């Protein structure tokens, strides 16, 4: 009812820039945009109220696009798709390091 | 197989290919490929240190050894060509035996730091160990020990942790253009250093912690502040600059711990400047919490929204609508001001203008102030010149693009503009307007260069915009376009390098400043985020209305103060230089009494007594589907449809001013990184 | 009577439309049906001179949220003739009621009152479905993975009212999610 | 003293355990190489840390804050 | 008693539909005791906050989809009259007894 | 003469099409053939000219205190996307 109405982003996340392994692509989540959290004026801990606050990053995934989009309308979410981005091979060479400067201008 | 990653290959003709076998399975990669490149073709993952796939192939780290048939010796696949026919073994005795050697030998004189150590949680060393050399640790010797070395305030650096991969020196000479890194000494005592006390001054530094496999060189402003397993990721885009490179936000909380680059092959491919990486810690600082008024004495008394917006309704119905002046700030996103625009024009009104040089353009044609080459287009040029313009500063990522064209393709740079330091060769043709008079005319070998010239490229900073002779320079400009054969239907050679991340959505939705002296008249100026105008030329018996999230003079001038959200806690639509639209997402809830700024502007309007036709963020974006319909299809990628000959002619005469620095301090140009303690630390030294 | 055997053995006895999949492994040899015919295999296994499986060890329901039919119930068998153990699953969606087996094995009855509550799969014929281990009036099956783990709401004691009540969650501090993959 | 330390400490009392190791003095060591554990029996200090003395200025351990030199240059 | 097959068609649903309706109006005076609700709501605001509940799902056309409705209406009926959760103006999860909503909702927080 | 007067009668008009789709292919020659001229008699009225994929061709003006007007250029030929735009300057102006 009430929490059926909230507007979700699925994608894909991207691989993390701190490691080179691609290990972690190919899965697809549901954000739900929980950015309702506070201090609790006693001991500093975070607080929240938003039930669905980690479930989206915790327990929920679904191993493609569309399993994701299919489980958002059934519930009746409202959702956005982002596509991920993926890198360009292009040919390199090691015999490039060591490429002729041409002759002196 | 899915190539790892989910990597694109991209076949310049089917003919050009070749067969290769990767543990049995063949696959199918262009020529030239190397054995790494085809077993991830394969969808295979190999183990390295050394290899990156932005920077030269070095093959000294021994992690990419794979069997080959009919190979006497191990091979690096991250260097050896791949050939037809070639049978690739990755899990072989062999290949799995390398490995481990390889493995051990990494460890024996690593410190033993994970606990104390930064990368821990996120280290390929850790990984690989645990995969890839299962030893049980046999080296009972000394460990080796290096000191550390100071590279200033941003790379924080614990040199024992560094495996020599060279990463670090690579990129320093490749993509930063900056050669303060290298390897001094011999043998097992040789140190990445700079030799000399020095600190790494290129604004694309901060890329070697990203870079750097292990703990050695990392974030001095991020040490030991979180864990990378508790920090939740927030895919987004930047808006330090008109480029929007895509990154990723780390928050524990109500706070954001990092920024770290986001791919995206188009716009930054996974590097960032300095200035997005390090300015996060100013989003906490000087956040402007609850609506303000000044009292009696002059002094801010904080009140409730509804206080505050019927003092700012009340007073707006006591004015001429000729006197009320609106200004959009360089962060703002198109949804706040296309609602600015909607009630500024709704009050009589004409005066809205983004802040900053591009405030009063011809924004009718969409060519006319975009990069129309495209950031990745850029590579395909054999010709830059630059007229008032300097990227590196103004563009950091668009910079980064050139220089790794010059360094690849051996492109040639002229500059027209006052004097620089560029990290690429390029002539200094002049300083001002009489250079573009002399480039028009020809007889200068860069004319004839010009002329010669493939696939030249003529980009024209958004700086000269705010002159007198703006029309006549780039009448000039457009003269010189037309008469090289700049732009065709095959090559779209003319560009113009915006600064500011709301300033192509401000010219898309009209945002376009009618009368110049419309601010030295006005009593009711509404500055939406913008604290970069110049206060001090608002007559001071004006009603200032300042809402923003940061502010310093305008907070002091404005007699109400209407806190807004920052970036990083909404949904917000930015359009780069290039005419590429995106949207940021929420990472952190929004600090204090703060709201969002089209819901601040449709709340005052309401108040107001002016019905707008939208009460939710979809219904300004179908308002915004009827002015500006570009920005509402986001991620897409579109060519022009106009050119400069519909342009009608101009006749102006010339100013004999030069061009003028437009980015005085590249740490110091937005209200963020002005709270910001590093980008002040920065300054300080790194300048 | 080894895994073997009974592998070997149902594939030649069983009706061919019964079962769709057949698993033998040291896991355990696991017999997937189609829920038309779960009712009629479990009465096949239990009586038959050959298989005498008696037991029904438990009842328990997994949660699969990519698949069309996002349930699946797990039926572990024991046959104390033989010592032997047999798993049959058959997979069910949010609104198709399957068959109970309590007038086959007694012991299903308190299993499927905990699968309703967990999960929200219902069972045909079940004398008395009800929940069984939730608080009376709860809302949701918690066990489903998008059900989330603090729920949404919570009790006190309200003096005012002289009672405990229910209200809308709020966490001093949230569970915090450590993703370490 | 400092603003790291005042965060949590609010006796003033005892010194900081910042104050307590700065007053350690920096040990002296025959070579340009010290490996430290932060115990005599290593199985109950901190994992082994080998320190590099070239520099004039005292080496820190990163694990228990001791200071070493070179003795002799 | 025990759970019927899933309902062959929307007549067979309705029967069912119309059965439950009968039953959970038939027990309004008891839960009126329970509650005590005799100068708190009148039995057909009772009866209004039923039929409403039925009415709003007047477009489901899947037979699944209501005998899970009346299923767990079923139930939710059964707790009110046999486990009564007491609350003032709330009985199980029905309240018992010049500016638009955006200004409201922009006074109030941030988040709509 | 009504060319040189869309100053006096409109602040700003918006003409929304299709880069390459044949619906736009009209407005398209319509905005080639007659933005130079229009621009010339009227060198402060911004004029905005604006692509996107899938856009179905209109025109917009807007008036004095925010209101606007719409035409639907679909299935309309260069001459009478050139009425439209006369009706907009003299009428609603
Ligand atoms: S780099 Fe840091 S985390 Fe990785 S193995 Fe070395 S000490 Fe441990
Ligand atoms: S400091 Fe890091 S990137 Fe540079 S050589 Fe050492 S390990 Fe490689
Ligand atoms: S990755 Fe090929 S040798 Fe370092
Ligand atoms: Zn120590």
């Amino acid at each position: 009812e009430e929490h059926l109405s909230r507007k979700v982003i699925i994608y894909s996340p991207a691989r993390t820039a701190t490691q080179s392994g691609s290990g972690k692509l190919g899965k697809w989540k549901i954000n739900f945009v929980s950015t309702l959290k506070w201090e609790n004026p006693l001991m500093g801990w975070t607080s929240t109220g938003d039930p669905y606050a980690n479930v989206g990053d915790s327990a929920l995934a679904f191993d493609s696009e569309e399993a994701a989009k299919s489980f958002a309308e059934r519930h009746g979410w409202d959702y956005k798709v982002k596509k991920p981005n993926t890198p360009l091979l292009k040919v390199k060479s090691y015999s490039d390091n060591f490429k002729w400067k041409g002759n002196p201008q | 197989r899915n190539p790892v990653g989910g990597a694109r290959v991209h076949f310049s003709n089917p003919e050009d290919a070749i067969e290769v076998f990767v543990d049995g399975y063949a696959v199918k990669v262009p020529k030239g490929f190397t054995v790494l490149q085809a077993c991830e073709v394969a969808g295979v993952d190999i183990p390295r240190f050394c290899y990156h796939s932005r920077l030269s192939i070095a093959g000294n780290c021994r992690m990419c050894l794979v069997e080959v048939e009919k190979s006497p010796k191990p091979v690096a696949s991250c260097a050896m060509p791949a050939l037809p026919g070639m049978k690739i073994k990755t899990d072989t005795p062999i290949a799995k035996k390398a490995r481990e050697g390889v493995m051990e030998f990494l460890l024996m004189n690593h410190p033993l730091d994970c606990p104390i150590c930064d990368q821990g949680g996120e280290c390929d060393l850790q990984d690989q160990s645990m995969a890839f050399g299962s030893d049980r640790g046999r080296f009972t010797e000394m460990k080796r020990s290096v000191v550390d070395k100071n590279l200033g305030p941003l790379v924080k650096t614990v040199m024992t942790r560094c495996i020599q991969c060279t990463r670090c020196v690579r990129f320093a000479s490749e993509v930063a253009g900056v050669q303060d890194l290298g390897i001094l000494g011999r043998g097992s005592g040789e140190e990445i250093g700079t030799y000399v006390e020095k600190l790494m001054t290129s604004e694309l530094s901060g890329n070697v912690i990203d870079i750097c496999p292990v703990g050695a060189l990392t974030s001095k402003p991020f040490a030991f502040k979180a864990r990378n397993w508790e920090l939740k990721a927030t895919e987004t885009i930047d808006v330090s600059d008109a480029v929007g490179s895509n990154i990723r936000v780390d928050s524990r909380g109500p706070e954001v711990m990092r920024i770290i680059p986001r791919l995206n092959e188009d716009i930054n491919e996974e590097w960032i400047s300095d200035k997005t990486r390090f300015c996060y810690d100013g989003l906490k600082r000087q956040r402007l919490s609850d609506p303000m008024i000044r009292d009696s004495d002059g002094r801010f008394k904080a009140v409730s929204w509804r206080d505050a917006l019927a003092v700012v309704g009340d007073i707006i119905h006591q004015v001429k609508p000729d006197e009320i002046v609106g200004v959009a700030g360089q962060l703002s996103d198109a949804e706040s001001m296309m609602v600015l625009k909607d009630f500024v024009n709704r009050m009589g009104s004409d005066n809205v203008w983004c802040e900053g040089t591009a405030a009063g353009v011809d924004a009718d044609l969409r060519y006319s102030y975009l990069m129309n080459t495209s950031i990745s287009g850029l590579e395909n040029a054999d010709l830059f010149l630059l007229i008032g313009t300097q990227p590196r500063v103004e563009a950091a990522m668009v910079n980064a693009r050139i220089c790794k064209t010059v360094r690849a393709s051996n492109a040639k740079v002229g500059y027209v503009g006052p004097p620089a330091e560029f990290n690429y060769d390029c002539k200094h043709l002049g300083t001002g307007p009489d250079t573009l008079k002399e480039i028009a005319e020809g007889r200068h070998p860069f004319c004839t260069a010009l002329k010669n010239a493939k696939n030249p490229a003529i980009i024209v900073g958004a700086g000269l915009f705010n002159r007198t002779d703006k029309n006549a320079i780039l009448s000039s400009v457009e003269s010189i376009a037309q008469a090289n054969n700049v732009v065709r239907p095959d090559w779209n050679g003319l560009n113009f390098l915006l600064q500011y991340a709301a300033q192509a959505a401000a010219l898309d939705l009209g945002l376009i400043q009618q009368s110049a002296k419309a601010l030295e008249s006005a009593k009711f100026v509404y500055l939406m985020g913008a604290d970069d105008v110049n206060v001090d030329k608002i007559p001071k018996d004006a009603f200032v209305v300042y809402q923003g999230h940061h502010g310093d003079k305008a907070v002091y001038r404005a007699n109400v103060i209407l806190p807004a959200s920052a970036f990083t806690e909404k949904e917000g639509t930015y359009e780069n230089t290039e005419g590429f639209t995106q949207q940021t997402v929420p990472a952190v809830p929004t600090v204090g009494d703060a709201r969002d700024d089209w819901k601040i502007v449709r709340a005052l309007s309401e108040v107001s007594g002016v019905k707008l036709p939208y009460n939710s963020i979809e219904g300004v974006r179908s308002r915004i589907k009827s002015v500006a319909p570009n920005l509402v299809h986001t991620d897409e990628r579109e060519p022009a449809a106009f050119g400069p000959s519909l342009k009608p002619e101009c006749k102006e005469a010339m100013s004999t001013t030069p061009f003028q620095t437009v980015v005085e301090n590249f740490y110091m140009t937005n209200s963020i990184t002005r709270a910001s303690k590093i980008m002040a630390q920065c300054s300080a030294v790194l300048l | 009577m080894d895994n073997q055997f009974i592998f070997k053995y149902s594939w030649e006895t069983l009706p061919k439309k019964w079962v769709k999949k057949m698993e033998r492994s040291e896991h355990g040899n696991r017999f997937d049906t189609n829920t038309d015919y779960l009712f009629q295999l479990l009465c096949f296994l239990k009586l038959h001179t050959y298989t005498r499986v008696q037991v029904l060890i438990d009842i328990c329901g997994v949660d699969y949220p990519s698949r069309k039919r996002r349930f699946e119930v797990v039926y572990n068998l024991l046959s104390t003739r033989y010592n032997s153990r047999i798993r049959v699953q058959t997979s069910a969606d949010e609104v198709t009621r399957i068959s109970s087996v309590v007038s086959l094995f007694p012991s299903a009855g308190w299993w499927e009152r905990e699968v309703w509550d967990m999960f929200g799969v219902s069972f045909i014929n079940h004398p008395d479905l009800r929940r069984i281990l939730t608080d009376y009036g709860f809302e949701g099956h918690p066990l489903r993975k998008d059900f989330p783990l603090s729920g949404y709401v919570q009790v006190r004691y309200d003096d005012p009212e002289k009672r405990v009540v229910s209200e809308p969650i709020e966490m001093t501090q949230e569970f915090r999610y450590f993703d370490f993959a | 003293v400092g603003n790291h330390t005042a965060k949590w400490m609010q006796d003033r009392s005892k010194k900081s355990p910042m104050e307590l190791i700065s007053e350690v003095p920096p040990i002296k060591v025959d070579g340009r190489i010290v490996a430290c554990e932060g115990d005599t029996n290593p199985a109950l200090g901190h994992p082994i840390e080998f320190i590099c003395l070239d520099l004039n200025e005292p080496a820190i351990c990163k694990y228990c804050g001791l200071r070493y030199v070179q003795d002799h240059h | 008693i025990g759970v019927p097959p899933n309902s062959a068609n929307l007549t067979e649903a309705r029967r069912r539909v119309f059965d439950f309706f009968r039953a959970a109006c038939r027990s309004i005076p008891t839960i009126m005791d329970i509650y005590n609700l005799q100068d708190v709501v009148a039995p057909s605001q009772l009866r209004y906050a039923i039929s409403a509940q039925i009415r709003n799902n007047a477009h489901i056309t899947d037979p699944k989809v209501i005998d899970l409705l009346i299923f767990k209406g079923m139930e939710e009926l059964t707790d009110i009259v046999d486990h009564a959760k007491q609350r003032h103006h709330i009985i199980g999860q029905y309240v018992v007894g010049g500016k638009t909503d955006f200004l409201k909702n922009f006074y109030t927080s941030n988040y709509f | 003469a009504w060319r040189g007067s869309i100053s006096k009668s409109m602040k700003e008009l918006r003409i929304l099409l299709c880069q390459s789709s044949p619906a736009s292919a009209p407005t398209r020659t319509f905005v080639e053939k007659n933005y130079k001229d229009l621009k010339s008699l009227n060198p402060k009225l911004p004029i905005l000219i604006r692509e996107c994929s899938g856009v179905q061709p209109q025109m917009w003006a807007r008036y004095d205190m925010g209101v606007e007007r719409c035409v639907n250029l679909d299935g309309l030929t260069e001459p009478q996307i050139l009425k439209a735009l006369e009706n907009l300057v003299k009428s609603g102006a």
